[PDB]
């Protein structure tokens, strides 16, 4: 085990063994940004392809080409820390290679000129941190994943509200990455149109007419052939006999001699039969079966050259007989089987107007800009650019990869541009699924949904602002002169540098993070939005859009999910899941070799998941991968049932795999009703950190892999041993064996104390490990927020009694001993920031100075010379926060804007911070914060020049011990006399010199590396036009648990904390101790959570193990007796993974290991291979509790015992960032608002209540006539009328005055404006 | 511009503004209060009613000025607080929840000052506002003109509303840790502490209770002396011993004066209680029926502590032959599903079967464990065994009606029963397990699915039900109750709906508190039984049961004569009082928000058989006897009622043309016995008379084709 795992193991449930460990949660991110950076040589995914797509930049045939070699990364001026503290966008410079080159000019082109920029700098580029966020103003962001309809081609249906009369009128959507969209529609008639992007719908034929196609070769390409012969008279037509399939016969079917089919039966299967084996090619036929048909081909009469029938044309007999007198042997006419294959594009060609390619493209110009004459070139040109220019349409590989699938061609590898056999296929499968010969598409399937990362619309929004820039230096070059300027006046930065700072900065997708939870911050980052650009809005989008498709099975969550309004939406991802090369959703199966199960995992995306049997995770097998029972339970096309041993192909990684974190977290969710563990997992990401967390008494294990995986740890980066311990830095040593040769020295771990989160929570790491213990690469050092020696600890396990107490705990509300607010276990610190700015205004800069007029000499007390409160100050609300003065002109002084802290928040104010860009004057406080940060760099500097210096003294001690040993006199006069120290002239004294000389090389890199640094720490931060210097100031306040509050479990329980009771009260065991909480049982019935009662039962067998021990080793008996406890607790039955023992060190470790326990042993029981009831009674009776788990208990108040007993034991409760004091508000009268004197909104400034219009009903449902009097006039909007109340309420008398509203009168004045006479009757 | 439209003037101005001395904060539970007052916090209460401070503390001249108040308001002095809990003692405050549904989403209350910073509200009016203490939080405002405080007090207190707007049933019933608190208390056992002493009143009830010398439930011969109002309002006693238990006696303390005993003597669960409630309000008054329900609330809190009821893992039993069930059903849905795979049964007859298989299974299952732990306490008296209706907490909880429906301890003893994918179709393997056993990840994923379309349903029906009240409220708002009566004698005749098999809804409900159009006779001419218009309350209505009064023409108001409003006479009584409309009240307003709140949750006949044995009669009918001898039937809209032995129509059914019929007019019918027959898919045209068939306009091949078969008299004429 590792070592802090060594410090405190936690007993695990759990039968099936762990094949895949977890991966790294945060992958994702990380990995994306890496793709996006990723210097590759091939163009592959990355900026590369973005500057390979838009270059080379040829001039308006000028003759003047512009060519990119590679880029370069800048390394950042700015370290992370140091960029959160100074305000600044954490970011790398990007520069790039480029040549002008300048060819023969009316002449044959040849290289004249080349010229090589000198890495022109191109902007900066915001970095990713080593946790895989972003910090943009000194605010961390997060750009959450986007799921979004992938390009290609999809088939749709869009059945039911076609006219109310069936009619299923289907349509081929062809959608591009970058391009224009393309989309084909029926109509009730059944003929095919086009509309071009979003605009009305035309024939289809007419792009058919732009692709050159004339009206006979698209009917050749469409429509089967029905031959007609004339031989020596009447008609005679070629027949296949497979076509007639499904057809009343329409004439005297005779062939051969024979009569077959009569005229009138339709064909049945013994005639087809008959006529297959005779081998009957022609048959004459009846004049009256060929009087209907149409023709295919424009037959002119070749003799005299007279058009006779066109293309496409309705047979009459007269044309019959012109063509037969004519001379035409072969006749091609058209099959219209009204059943199966109709006339589909026949009839569209005849709504179709246009005749001509060129009047076809007239009519499109004429749809894309409508009113201007359209010209032949012009239109030309835009269809060539439309579909077939590389620059604006590009599908992609992903796009093309789909759209070669999906209609079925082999070659994966396509041009970007829309080629013309593609239209024609789409075409042509389009027609076929309109005879039905094929399915729709389900557009909810993953395997048509795919994820957009990071760095994919990164590269998107640079791609766009370099082909802005390419627009800019194409005009700047062809205008201007070639030769004369230098290839950096005329590139621009600067709309670059916008565009991408715009989308980190101001996006839909990049957002605050949630920053109270270390379960809300993984949770944040492994996000998948539908929402954002190209992402569906939240109010048209369809219930059936947020359903949950057997498609999610292992790769997004189905429980967690937000409740609000755009449930379903969101769906965070999965365990295991990853993403594809192409960007689509994969998750791991074990291979499945006909009869074992082997150990060889293979990631499979949703198409390929389709087609297999997969077998389930909880699937038992024995010791060779052979399954138990003969048939066993799978699923195939996303429905379960029974299949052989012998006929599965994959099989699940684990039973974890189904569900997001925030779900694996909840123990015993097998017996939670989905809509009690969604709301349970959408609450635990809000609990807030305690003061000293400690342990879930049930978990599942994956705390220490979330609490790891984050980055509110202090992990380890190279092993050795701990050499100095302080609460607010851990150095260690490392081991000589990882140590590096060159210039390695010691590792340093510098610890962050109470600073402000997003959520104004405290973000404190304690260290864990002691003096002198040795730490491996990889654990755990210092402890986050709310996290204990690696587990995650988002709340405390408190003893709870099921039972009602005199209705204090009537409905879901919860009652509360007073022993919990006064040991101070549910207490928390919040951290409020404020700001002070000082800008220069043109009448004259505002001043900070403590001089500030008519403040009495209180509010200065706490006020240092410079005009800051003093560190750890008390301060209340009102009080000034710091002094400024604004300048008067036209004096300075007599009125004060100094800061005041806000009503009723009060708190010590624990750190300052000043920010001078322009550095002028500078300030006390600068002074002092600037040597705090200088005198760290100092003792970090000096710590490792000493080490260094150590070490060549050393050496150097062990060159002059040799040529003359020399122990006596040297050892006792100091160090620094013995370079003055001489020694035989030899090799020695060479050695000697290089050695001074590199002592004298450490203090020379030593000085610079000081002077860097303190160059870093001066320069001003770069603030925003016109403001001088701000100050911060942060309070910190402790908040205590009182009445009123929300808490929650984790199983979906909520609860306001309705009454802190005394001690004595609370009922207790026989033994005297008190319960804790007083649980309502009606909420388990109806609300079917019963994992909150196993949790219960399982948390009062370890806390009844913890006590046991803790009772035994207080007597201290001996070693012996302490293992075989510990042993026989820690095998408990069989078929568990555990295998501990005591191979571990025979004394320290398990006296450690007991005193960790010695609160409660910590169960693991993992979500669906979790611990069953039987288990749970053991270990009861192993701790001598009752098996039945509930215990008689006497009332402490009236002391008479219960009937009855009653269930308790230890849950583990989280109280919710729904704090009681934040809620709470009232106003009598206060700030009203400028425009409409309405009393302003919100809780920042006082604010009123909403008296929305459905009050005002239910008050009209009373006959309250004058309360809503007062609330329309008194209570808000009349001045007048508001002063005179509270005048009348002042004097001690409770009346008003009625009459008409002024506003009303103002009406009045207002509609007398007008002509309109509008007068007020009287009577 | 600044006239017209939203941003101008009136679509905004005076539409929905903020108003001032409002406060909002969090609610809590707070047994102790009194039905008619609220426990507010000291701090919003002082904020509140600052200005009320000052005035008083500068009439009382503890201040010379008003900045001295302000000063002494922000020190906070003992004074302050004086002053404050004086002026307090009768100003009603209006409390709000966000959506307020109907009328009683806003009601006033008399505040309790109290610690904390959190609202505290009284239990039983929870159920009028919807509220529930999981965050849920409420607005609290201040009358300030007299005018405002005296309708406070009279129009819209608590207590002033018990009975809803919308139908006549109280409001305030008890609701589930009273009720269940009830139950425990009222239920008896075979056999316990103190089995069959004689006690002389409920005092000593309480002495051995107490003194726990008597367990609270066990049967005992007390004497009591219940009072009755039988005379012209006033009370005699009459006093008997009563076979009860202890605790139905100590319930019997509270009890007002004018109620029967027999009305606690029974299990008393949630029906009982509020049927109590109601019998208590109609025959004392409001007073008592409020008293008596604040009693109710302190005993039942006090004795379900006592009670200690709690829920256990062994509460719940595993019914011991579910998995002989199931297997069962495995194999049977094994061979349907081998004895397809050859192909004797279509795939949709295969899916039919499998689903009704499967839900008789559930429906066995399901009983087999209400069976196993309804009535499973087999304990024992002195000598033989017996046995009883047993005290599993988790049945207290199911039977009582404090939570959960049977359906809910079927899904956590039982199998949970089908499920129903997206589409709506039904999975063919149901989910087995139950919630105290294990899910497996399909079932689990299964049921995600089922809750997430419940929770979207839930949202898009709230969507919807707030637009439609919207609409209705908009237009009936200016309707007006201007006048006492028109004096029209129009009306509508009122019967009972009776639709189908029996007497979905009685006529007393329906007819309560309508004035009637005109006097209704007896059976028998000249035997007037309710003069010229009267409001018909409770005791008409029994009058009318005793007798058999079957329709009565009520004055409506849509007849009404009045105009520009409605008069009182046409509307009738029903309100939150019992009397009379009152001239005035607007209830155009209350009629639109009664039946737009409660909207939002709302988601073969071969032969005709009598159910109970009445006599027939045929209603809107004209038959011809046919030589078969039965009453042939030539009329499309043809009825057939059943009237009882006295006189009453219970059953009437819709028999069409051409259904055969058995039994005419006057014939009694025995209980279930086929009375007439038709085919379903089939309507026969029917013919009156004899002869030949003789062909008249039916040409043969223009209009009709002959597809005629052989001599047995098979043919395909069709007339199209
Ligand atoms: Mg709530
Ligand atoms: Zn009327």
């Amino acid at each position: 085990y590792s070592y802090t795992e060594k410090k405190r193991i936690r007993k695990d449930f759990g039968k099936r063994p762990q094949v895949l460990d977890v991966p790294y949660l945060l992958s994702i991110q990380l990995d994306s940004f890496q793709k996006f950076i990723e210097q590759d040589p091939e163009g592959q995914y990355g900026l590369e392809a973005a500057f390979r797509s838009v270059f080379p930049i040829q001039s308006y045939s000028g003759n003047s080409e512009l060519q990119y070699v590679s880029y370069r990364l800048g390394e950042p001026v700015f370290d992370v820390q140091e960029c959160q503290i100074r305000g600044v966008t954490y970011s790398a410079p990007l520069r790039v290679k480029l040549r002008l080159v300048i060819y023969e000019r009316e002449a044959p082109e040849g290289t004249v000129k080349d010229i090589k920029e000198q890495e022109v700098y191109m902007g900066e580029i915001p970095l990713m941190t080593d946790n895989g966020t972003f910090v943009i103003n000194g605010t961390e962001r997060v750009i959450v994943s986007q799921l979004h309809r992938s390009p290609g081609v999809f088939f749709d249906s869009d059945k039911g509200k076609t006219h109310s009369s069936g009619k299923v009128l289907y349509n081929a959507r062809i959608i591009p990455y970058r391009g224009s969209w393309l989309d084909f529609e029926f109509d009730p008639k059944d003929n095919l149109f086009v509309r071009i992007d979003r605009r009305r719908k035309l024939p289809a034929t007419i792009i058919l007419r732009a692709l050159n196609y004339t009206t006979e070769q698209i009917l050749d390409l469409f429509f089967e052939k029905v031959i007609f012969e004339i031989r020596d008279n009447k008609l005679q037509m070629e027949l296949v006999p497979e076509r007639l399939r499904g057809e009343t016969a329409s004439f005297d079917i005779e062939a051969n001699g024979k009569v077959y089919v009569e005229k009138g039966r339709r064909i049945t299967a013994r005639h087809i039969r008959q006529l297959e084996k005779d081998d009957v090619k022609l048959i004459e036929v009846p004049v009256e079966y060929i009087a209907g048909k149409v023709v295919a081909k424009d037959y002119i009469d070749e003799s005299t050259g007279e058009l006779i029938c066109a293309a496409n044309m309705e047979l009459s007999l007269d044309l019959l007989a012109k063509l037969s007198q004519s001379g035409h042997k072969r006749i091609e006419t058209l099959f219209t089987n009204d059943l199966d294959h109709g006339p589909y594009i026949s009839e569209t060609l005849r709504v179709d107007p246009t005749n001509d390619r060129l009047s076809a493209l007239v009519e499109i110009y004429r749809m894309m800009r409508p009113g201007e004459p359209p010209t032949r070139e012009a239109a030309e040109s835009l269809f060539e650019n439309l579909f077939f220019s590389e620059d604006r349409y590009d599908l992609s590989a992903v796009g093309r990869m789909k759209f070669n699938r999906s209609l079925l061609r082999e070659e994966i590898e396509g041009s970007g541009i829309l080629s013309k056999d593609d239209i024609i296929d789409v075409m042509k499968k389009l027609i076929d699924i309109r005879n039905g010969k094929g399915e729709v598409d389900d557009i909810d399937h993953l395997g048509n949904r795919r994820i957009r990362s990071v760095g994919e619309m990164a590269e998107n929004q640079f791609r766009v602002g370099l082909v802005r820039v390419e627009r800019a230096v194409k005009e700047r070059l062809s205008l201007g002169d070639l030769d004369t300027l230098m290839p950096q006046d005329m590139i621009n930065a600067k709309p670059i540098s916008a565009a991408v700072k715009e989308f980190f900065g101001s996006s839909q997708l990049s957002q605050f993070m949630d920053q109270n939870n270390p379960l809300s911050e993984i949770t944040h980052k492994r996000r998948i939005s539908a929402l954002g650009p190209g992402g569906l809005t939240r109010e048209r989008a369809g219930f059936e859009v947020r359903d949950v498709h057997p498609t999610h099975y292992g790769r997004v969550c189905p429980i967690e999910t937000p409740e609000g309004p755009n449930i379903g939406l969101i769906n965070s991802l999965s365990v295991y899941a990853q993403t594809n090369e192409y960007g689509f959703l994969e998750t791991p199966y074990r291979k499945v070799t006909d009869g074992v199960v082997t150990d060889e995992i293979h990631y499979l995306s949703a198409i390929e998941e389709g087609n297999y049997v997969i077998a389930q995770a909880n699937s038992n097998l024995d010791e060779e991968g052979h399954f138990v029972e003969d048939l066993v339970t799978c699923r195939s096309k996303g429905e379960s049932s029974l299949f052989s041993r012998d006929q599965v192909d994959y099989m699940d990684v684990s039973t974890q795999q189904v569900v997001s974190v925030g779900a694996s977290l909840i123990p015993f969710l097998e017996h939670d009703d989905a809509n009690r563990a969604l709301m349970g997992a959408n609450m635990q990401r809000q609990a807030v950190p305690t003061l000293r967390a400690d342990k879930p008494l049930v978990g599942t294990g994956m705390e220490r892999a979330v609490a790891v995986d984050s980055g509110v740890t202090a992990v380890a980066k190279r092993g050795g041993v701990v050499q100095y311990v302080d609460a607010s830095r851990i150095v260690i040593k490392v081991n000589e064996d990882e140590m590096y040769p060159g210039e390695a020295g010691i590792d340093i771990y510098n610890l962050t104390k109470y600073t402000r989160s997003n959520q104004n929570t405290c973000i404190n790491q304690m260290p864990c490990v002691s003096l002198g213990e040795p730490v491996e690469r990889g654990d755990v050092l210092a402890d986050g927020p709310s996290t204990d020696l690696g587990e995650l600890a988002l709340g405390q396990n408190m003893r709870v009694a099921f039972m009602p107490w005199n209705g204090y705990n009537f409905e879901d509300s919860i009652l509360v001993s007073e022993r919990v607010v006064q040991e101070d276990r549910f207490t928390t610190i919040h951290i409020q920031e404020l700001a002070c700015v000082s800008r220069d205004t043109k009448l004259g800069p505002e001043e900070i100075t403590a001089d500030i007029p008519n403040v009495g000499e209180a509010a200065l007390s706490k006020l240092d010379e410079s005009g800051i409160v003093y560190i750890g100050a008390e301060v209340t609300g009102g009080d000034i926060l710091v002094g400024k003065v604004t300048p008067k002109g036209e004096a300075s002084d007599v009125k004060d804007s100094s800061l005041r802290v806000p009503n009723g928040v009060s708190g010590t104010v624990i750190d300052v911070q000043v920010f001078t860009r322009d550095g002028v004057e500078k300030d006390k406080r600068a002074l002092e914060i600037e040597e705090m940060q200088l005198k760290q760099a100092k003792k970090d500097l000096s710590e490792e020049l000493q080490i260094l210096e150590a070490g060549l003294f050393s050496r150097i001690r062990a060159v002059l011990v040799a040529g003359g040993v020399e122990a006596e006199k040297l050892d006792k006069l100091p160090r620094d006399r013995w370079l003055e120290l001489g020694l035989t002239d030899e090799e020695k004294q060479n050695q000697l010199e290089q050695l001074a000389e590199q002592y004298d090389e450490l203090k020379h890199e030593f000085e610079k590396k000081l002077e860097a640094k303190r160059r870093k720490i001066t320069q001003g931060d770069d603030l925003a036009p016109g403001v001088l210097k701000i100050v911060k100031v942060y309070l910190a306040v402790k908040r205590r648990i009182q009445p009123g509050d929300k808490m929650a479990g984790r199983h979906g329980n909520k609860g306001v904390i309705s009454k802190i009771n005394p001690i004595e009260d609370m009922p207790y065991d026989e033994n005297g101790t008190p319960v804790d909480i007083v649980l309502n049982p009606l909420g388990v019935p109806s609300r079917m959570n019963i994992g909150q009662i196993l949790e219960t039962h399982l948390g009062m067998a370890a806390k009844g193990i913890g006590d046991k021990i803790n009772a035994m080793l207080k007597q201290q008996q001996e070693v012996a007796k302490l293992r075989e406890f510990i042993q026989r607790a820690y095998d408990l039955g069989a078929d568990v993974r555990q295998k501990v023992d005591l191979s571990t060190f025979s004394d320290e470790e398990v006296m450690r290991l007991a005193e960790n326990l010695r609160k409660g042993m910590p169960i693991a029981t993992p979500v669906f291979d979790g611990a069953k009831e039987a288990e749970i009674k053991e270990l009861l009776k192993l701790g001598d509790l009752p098996t039945s788990g509930q215990i008689r208990l006497y009332d402490g108040r009236t002391g008479e015992q219960f009937e009855r007993p009653v269930t308790v034991g230890y849950m583990y409760m989280l109280k919710l960032n729904h704090l009681v004091d934040d809620k709470m508000h009232a106003r009598s009268t206060g700030s009203y608002s400028l425009v409409t004197q309405q009393p302003l909104g919100g809780k920042a400034q006082f604010g009123g209540q909403r008296f929305g219009e459905m009050e005002v009903w239910a008050l009209e449902a009373y006959g309250a006539a004058y309360t809503l009097q007062e609330m329309l006039t008194v209570k808000s909007d009349d001045v007048n009328g508001r002063t005179k109340m509270y005048k009348n309420i002042v004097d001690g008398n409770h009346q008003m005055e009625p009459g008409m509203p002024e506003s009303f009168n103002v009406l009045l004045k207002e509609i007398r404006s007008l002509g309109i006479n509008i007068e007020l009757e009287d009577e | 511009d600044m006239i017209k439209g939203k941003q101008g003037r009136f679509r905004q101005n005076l539409l929905g503004k903020r108003v001032d001395y409002s406060g909002r904060s969090v609610i809590t539970v707070g047994p102790y209060l009194r039905l008619h007052q609220c426990g507010l916090p000291k701090k919003m209460a002082l904020e509140l009613f600052k200005p009320f401070i000052y005035g008083k503390l500068e009439l009382r001249g503890l201040a010379t000025t008003i900045k001295a108040a302000k000063k002494m308001v922000e020190r906070e002095e003992a004074v302050v607080w004086d002053i404050l809990d004086e002026v307090i003692r009768e100003h009603p405050v209006l409390l709000n929840r966000a959506p307020t549904l109907h009328r009683l989403g806003i009601q006033a209350f008399e505040p309790v000052l109290i610690e904390g910073k959190a609202i505290q509200l009284h239990p039983l009016v929870c159920a009028a506002y919807n509220a529930d203490f999981d965050g849920d939080q409420m607005a609290v405002h201040v009358p300030l003109t007299l005018e405002a405080q005296l309708e406070a007090r009279a129009l819209m207190m608590s207590t002033n509303n018990i009975l809803s707007p919308a139908n006549g049933e109280p409001i305030i019933v008890p609701s589930q840790d009273v009720v269940l608190g009830l139950y425990y208390m009222t239920r008896d056992c075979v056999n316990a502490k103190g089995e069959g002493m004689v006690l002389t009143g409920p005092k000593e009830a309480e002495r051995l209770y107490r003194s726990g010398l008597a367990s609270l439930h066990a049967r005992v011969k007390v004497r009591i002396t219940e009072y009755e109002k039988d005379a012209n309002g006033e009370l005699v006693a009459k006093t008997s011993l009563k076979d009860t238990t202890v605790g139905r006696a100590i319930l019997w303390m509270i009890v007002p004066k004018g109620l029967p005993y027999s009305i606690v003597n029974q299990a008393l669960g949630k029906k009982a209680i509020s049927k109590m409630l109601n019998t208590c309000y109609r025959i004392l008054g409001l007073k008592p029926t409020v008293i008596f329900a604040d009693q109710i609330m302190y005993t039942g809190f006090a004795y379900a502590a006592r009670s200690g009821a709690s829920v256990g893992i062994d509460d719940m039993v595993i019914p011991e032959k579910k998995h002989e069930i199931i297997s069962e059903a495995e194999a049977e849905v094994a061979e349907i599903q081998e004895q397809f795979q050859s192909g004797l049964v279509t795939a949709g007859e295969r899916y039919n079967k499998v689903i009704d298989i499967w839900a008789a299974a559930n429906d066995r299952v399901s009983k087999a464990m209400m069976d196993n732990l309804q009535t499973e306490t087999v304990i024992n008296r002195d000598g033989q065994e017996e046995k009883q209706v047993s005290f599993n907490s988790i049945y207290m909880m199911a039977d009582s009606g404090a939570r959960g429906s049977a359906a809910q301890i079927r899904q956590l003893a039982g199998m949970r029963g089908l499920m129903a994918k997206p589409d709506g179709s039904i999975i063919e393997t149901p989910i087995t397990a139950n919630f105290r056993e294990g899910l497996n990840v399909l079932q689990y994923f299964i049921s995600t699915h089922g809750a997430r379309k419940g929770l979207a349903d839930t949202a898009l029906k709230t969507a919807n039900s707030g637009y439609l009240t919207r609409r209705l409220v908009d237009v009936a708002q200016d309707l007006v109750v201007t006048e006492d009566d028109c004096g029209t004698h129009e009306g509508i005749m009122m019967t009972p709906v009776i639709e189908g098999g029996d007497v979905k809804e009685p006529l007393r409900d329906r007819v309560l508190g309508r004035v009637t159009a005109e006097d209704v006779l007896k059976p028998g001419t000249a035997d007037i039984l309710v003069p010229r218009n009267t409001l018909l309350h409770e005791q008409w209505c029994d009058l009318l049961e005793e007798n058999s009064v079957d329709a009565v023409k009520v004055r409506s108001v849509v007849s009404c004569d009045t105009d520009f409003g409605v008069c009182a006479h046409c509307y009738g009584r029903d309100l939150a009082r019992g009397h009379i409309i009152n001239k005035g009240e607007a209830i155009g307003v209350i009629a639109a928000q009664s039946i737009g709140e409660p909207g939002t949750q709302l988601t073969a006949e071969s032969s005709i058989q009598v159910k109970n044995k009445g006599s027939i009669k045929l209603s809107n009918v004209k038959s011809v006897v046919n030589s078969s001898g039965k009453l042939v039937i030539t009329s499309r809209n043809t009825e057939l009622k059943l009237i009882d032995e006295f006189g009453r129509t219970k059953e009437s059914y819709k028999v069409p043309y051409g259904a055969v019929l058995a039994k005419g007019d006057g014939e009694q019918v025995a209980g279930g016995e086929t009375v007439a027959n038709w085919d379903p898919h089939t309507m026969p045209v029917i013919t009156e008379v004899s002869g030949f068939v003789r062909f008249t306009d039916m040409i043969d091949g223009q209009t009709i084709t002959r597809q005629t078969d052989e001599l047995t008299g098979l043919s395909s004429l069709v007339v199209l």
